[PDB]
C-alpha cells in the first residue's frame, strides 16, 4: 500500500525478492544502480531481479496547479527536511546526556558495591 | 482491495514474490498446500514466499509531476489535430 | 543492574538518587544546489514572490500587456475542459479514493494490535520472574537478621 | 515498440520562474495557431 | 546515433518491423539481399517491410526537459529523506533503551543506598553496648 524509501503510495509498486519490501519503480532501480545492493536488509539486489507488481480526486479549483500547488510541494518538503535536520543534531546531544549519566550511575553502583558488602561483613566480624 | 482468486475483499493480505497480486492469506495456502505454484503465473511459489518513514495519502510532489504529463501530452493532440487540418 | 520494578511498589529517593548522579556528573564534566537554496529559504522562512496577470488587473497598459491577456483565454478554456472531465463522474471518482483510505486506515489498526499484544507478552514474563528474584531475596533477608541474632545469643 | 543527453542546463529559484515562463509561452504558442 | 551492423553513424536510420533494431539502409539492404532475414533475431524480413526516410511532417522540429530536471532533482531529495529517517530512529532506540536502563540503575542505586544506611545504623548501636 506504500512505499519503503520515500514514504508514498507507489502507482507502479515493485518487489524485490531477496526482501520481501513494496517500494516504487524508480526509487528501488535508483537505489539499485548506485550501491549494488538492496537498501532495506543490505543483501544483493539487481535490477532485473525485481518482479513488478489508487486513484487521485482532483480538487474542484483546479493557474492553482502552476501557482499554489507547486510552490508549496517545495515548501512543505523544506520546512521539514529543515526541521528533520534539527532533529537530528537535539537527539545526538541527547545521546551524549544518556551515555554520560549512564556512566556517572555504574560508578556509584561500583563503588556502593564496595560500601554496603563490606559493611555486612563487619556485621559478621563484630560478633567475634 | 480485492482477490484475484475469489473476489472478495481480503482480511489479511500476502504479496507473494512470483506474480505479485493481492491474494488472501488462507486462499493462497491452501493453494500452494495442492501444489506449491501461483495460480496466476504457474511460477514455483513456497509458503514463505508468501508475504521506518511516516506516509501521507496519494493526493493531488508525485501526483503533481504525473497531472502535467496528463496536461502537456494531451494539448500536444490537440496540436496535432489543428495541424492536419 | 538489578532492580526490581514491579515488586519495588516513592519520588523523593528518585530526587535522592538523582543528585548523587549529578554529583558523579559534576566531576565528570549528498545532493546539488538544490541543496544549497532548499536550506537557504527555510532558513530564511521566507516565501518566494508570485506574479500574476489576475493580479496586476491592468488592461490594453501597451502591447506587451495585450499579449498577457491572451494568456488568460487558453487557460480559462483548459480549466473548462479540466471541469468537463471532473464534472461527468464528480462522485464516483471521488469516492473509490474514500474506500482506498479506508483500507489503508485498518492496517495501521492492524499493526497497533500486533505491538500491543507483544509488548504486553514481554511485561508478562518479566513479572513472574520479579516475583521469583523478590522470593528468593526475601528468604535471604530471612535468613540474614535470623543469623544476625543468633550469634549474638550463641556468645 | 522501438541518442538521449540529459540537459544540463546551468550552474532553482530561477528554475521555478523559468518553468512559469515556458508553460506561459507553450499556451501561447498554442493559441495562436488556433486563430491562424 | 548508431547503427547495429557495422557501427558508422546511420546517416538513412532504417528499422525492420520484426525486430526493434535501427539500421543503415545501405547495410540492411544487404544483409536482406543475401538471405532474406533480420540480422538481431534471425525470423523473415524483406525489404518493403524497412522503416524508410525519417518521419518530420507536420510536426515543426524546451518544454519538456524541465518536467524530468523537476523529476531528476525530486529524485536526490527522496532518497536523502530515507537516510536522513534512518539515522533518526536508529538512535531513538539508542536514546530509549538508555534513558530507561538509567531509569533502572537509578533503583539500584536507592536499594543500596538504604542498605548502607541500614548496616550503618546497626554498628553503631552494637558497637558501644
Amino acid at each position: 500500500m506504500l512505499c519503503a524509501i520515500s514514504g508514498k503510495v507507489p502507482r507502479r509498486p515493485v518487489l524485490s525478492p531477496k526482501s520481501r519490501t513494496i517500494f516504487e519503480k524508480s526509487l528501488l532501480e535508483q537505489y539499485v544502480k548506485d550501491t549494488g545492493n538492496d537498501p532495506i536488509t543490505n543483501e544483493p539486489l539487481s535490477i532485473e531481479e525485481i518482479v513488478e507488481i489508487a486513484q487521485q480526486a482532483s480538487l474542484t479549483e483546479s493557474i492553482p496547479n502552476l501557482l499554489t500547488s507547486l510552490q508549496n510541494e517545495w515548501d512543505a518538503i523544506m520546512l521539514e527536511n529543515f526541521k528533520l535536520r534539527s532533529t537530528l543534531d537535539s537527539l545526538t546531544k541527547k545521546l551524549s546526556t544518556v551515555m554520560y549519566e549512564r556512566d556517572a550511575a555504574k560508578l556509584v553502583a561500583a563503588q556502593l558495591l564496595m560500601e554496603k558488602n563490606e559493611d555486612s561483613k563487619d556485621l559478621p566480624k563484630s560478633s567475634q | 482491495m480485492l482477490c484475484a482468486i475469489s473476489g472478495k475483499v481480503p482480511r489479511r493480505p500476502v504479496l507473494s514474490p512470483k506474480s505479485r497480486t493481492i491474494f488472501e492469506k488462507s486462499l493462497l495456502e491452501q493453494y500452494v498446500k495442492d501444489t506449491g505454484n501461483d495460480p496466476i503465473t504457474n511460477e514455483p511459489l513456497s509458503i514463505e514466499e508468501i508475504v521506518a518513514q511516516q506516509a501521507s495519502l496519494t493526493e493531488s510532489i508525485p501526483n503533481l509531476l504525473t497531472s502535467l504529463q496528463n496536461e502537456w501530452d494531451a494539448i500536444m493532440l490537440e496540436n496535432f489535430k489543428l495541424r492536419s487540418t | 543492574m538489578d532492580g526490581l520494578s514491579f515488586v519495588d511498589k516513592p519520588d523523593g529517593y528518585k530526587n535522592e538518587i538523582d543528585q548523587l548522579v549529578k554529583k558523579e556528573f559534576a566531576n565528570i564534566k549528498a545532493d546539488n544546489s538544490v541543496s544549497t537554496l532548499t536550506n537557504a529559504l527555510y532558513t530564511e522562512y521566507l516565501k518566494q514572490r508570485n506574479n500574476k496577470k489576475r493580479r496586476t488587473p491592468d488592461f490594453n497598459d501597451d502591447d506587451d500587456t495585450l499579449f498577457l491577456e491572451e494568456y488568460r483565454r487558453k487557460y480559462p478554456r483548459i480549466d473548462t475542459s479540466r471541469y468537463i472531465p471532473n464534472e461527468s463522474s464528480e462522485v464516483s471518482l471521488l469516492g473509490i479514493v474514500d474506500s482506498y483510505l479506508k483500507h489503508q486506515e485498518i492496517v495501521l489498526d492492524t499493526l497497533l494490535p500486533q505491538t500491543v499484544s507483544n509488548q504486553w507478552r514481554i511485561n508478562n514474563d518479566y513479572i513472574r520472574q520479579t516475583c521469583t528474584i523478590v522470593e528468593e531475596m526475601n528468604i535471604q533477608q530471612r535468613k540474614q537478621i535470623n543469623d544476625l541474632e543468633i550469634y549474638r545469643k550463641r556468645l | 515498440e522501438i541518442a538521449q543527453q540529459a540537459s544540463l542546463t546551468e550552474s532553482i529559484p530561477n528554475l521555478l520562474t523559468s518553468l512559469q515562463n515556458e508553460w506561459d509561452a507553450i499556451m501561447l504558442e498554442n493559441f495562436k495557431l488556433r486563430s491562424t
